[PDB]
């Protein structure tokens, strides 16, 4: 039945399955694990969960391809369905890692990631928000913490900063946090009571 | 190599086999397997046309109507697009209007554009005859094929007219 409960609870349960595999580094060798093979741990842990739950129904996981993930800025996209079979929300994710690619079009392709989930998260329409998820931070490099764009970019009208750099500056200073369940407590009747979530991320563990 | 490089864009409605046109021309294959496209994607290809190589990139759109912004956004620098219905499904047709209009608001650039009804090997199912479609075609000015993605019947012939075109355009 409920959706909101079991994207929250897989969303949990992937982070703890990838807190093993998170500041592994071996200096005789290649130190780092790759950005993909982290979002596929993620992934495939999150699908599973949801497989188990029966929420596949109302839940849909796109895994995009390296092309879709250079244009739109985004890692996956999360699309909420509801009873009447329309779609309700969209989340873009993308990922980053604080710790520390075209390959196929002719560039106009300048922009950064940030930019380029927004211009999506725009042109997608009002449904879709862009989240952040960031695997380590500069110490405790296990720890996995969410970010909404629009409270970025409420600091960027303050702060000035480009929102690479901007979204990088918002989850050191922030103090104040939001749980996925409550984040995700309304997640179909009301569009906007997600994206004024204000200046807090998202807790995980 | 590459001294042409033409930009191609697939769309029409959900479900007409867009996506699987794109993989039957770029991989030889198909699968039955319906996965909706979100957003765009798209393919490259090099053929040999009549004298030298000639790089296509191919952009998939998605049918859905929330993507219908998107999509467009991605109209600019295309000189050639494959307007895309099926033969077993009414809707798809009776939308081909409304995407050449959409092709000449959002694109033109004087770009050609291919009428394909699709599914041709579904002919039990068939609910849309062949002269509806290229009277339609000759109305709009376009050409026109019946093609089938699955049984690789007239898909590399649209391409190839389509790129016949536009070099004819030059
Ligand atoms: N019999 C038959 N089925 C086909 C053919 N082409 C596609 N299909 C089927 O039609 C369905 C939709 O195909 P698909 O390529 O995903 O269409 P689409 O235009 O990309 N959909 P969307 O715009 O939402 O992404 C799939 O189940 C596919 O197997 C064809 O030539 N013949
Ligand atoms: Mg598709």
């Amino acid at each position: 039945p409920v959706v909101c409960e079991v994207v929250s609870e897989a969303i949990v349960h992937a982070a703890q399955k990838l807190k093993e595999y998170l500041g592994f580094e071996y200096p005789p060798s290649k130190l780092c694990p790759a950005a993909n093979t982290l979002n596929e741990i993620f992934l495939i842990h999150f699908i599973t969960f949801c497989q188990e739950k029966g929420v596949d129904e109302w839940l849909t996981t796109t895994k995009m391809t390296k092309h879709q993930a250079f244009l739109f800025g985004a890692d996956w996209i999360w699309t909420f369905w509801g009873s009447d079979k329309q779609i309700k929300l969209q989340l873009a994710v993308q990922t980053l890692q604080m710790s520390s690619p075209e390959s196929r079009v002719e560039s106009s392709w300048k922009k950064s990631r940030f930019d380029k989930l927004e211009e999506f998260c725009n042109l997608i329409g009002e449904d879709c928000l862009g989240l952040f998820i960031i695997f380590g931070m500069p110490g405790k490099p296990k720890d996995i913490r969410g970010v909404v764009l629009d409270s970025v970019k409420s600091q960027m009208v303050r702060s000035h900063l480009p929102g690479g750099k901007a979204v990088a500056q918002f989850v050191l200073e922030t103090e104040d946090c939001v749980f996925i369940k409550e984040l995700l407590r309304n997640c179909l009747s009301k569009k906007d009571g997600l994206r004024e979530v204000g200046k807090v991320y998202i807790s995980i563990l | 190599n590459f001294d042409y490089m033409f930009k191609l864009l697939i769309i029409g409605n959900s479900s007409v086999g867009k996506t699987s046109f794109l993989f039957r021309y770029a991989d030889d294959t198909f699968t039955p397997a319906f996965v909706s496209t979100v957003g765009i994607d798209f393919k490259v290809k090099t053929v040999y046309r009549h004298e030298k190589r000639v790089k296509l990139q191919i952009w998939d759109t998605a049918g859905q109507e929330r993507y219908r912004t998107i999509t467009t956004a991605y109209y600019r620098g295309a000189m050639g697009f494959i307007l895309m219905y099926d033969i077993t499904n009414e809707e798809s047709f009776n939308a081909v209007q409304d995407w050449a209009t959409q092709i000449k608001t959002y694109s033109w650039d004087n770009a050609q554009v291919i009428l394909v009804g699709n599914k041709c090997d579904m002919e039990e199912e068939r609910v849309v005859p062949t002269e509806k479609g290229q009277l339609l075609a000759e109305q709009l000015g376009f050409d026109f094929f019946e093609a089938s993605a699955k049984e690789n019947i007239s898909v590399r012939q649209a391409f190839e007219r389509l790129v016949d075109a536009i070099c004819d355009k030059m």
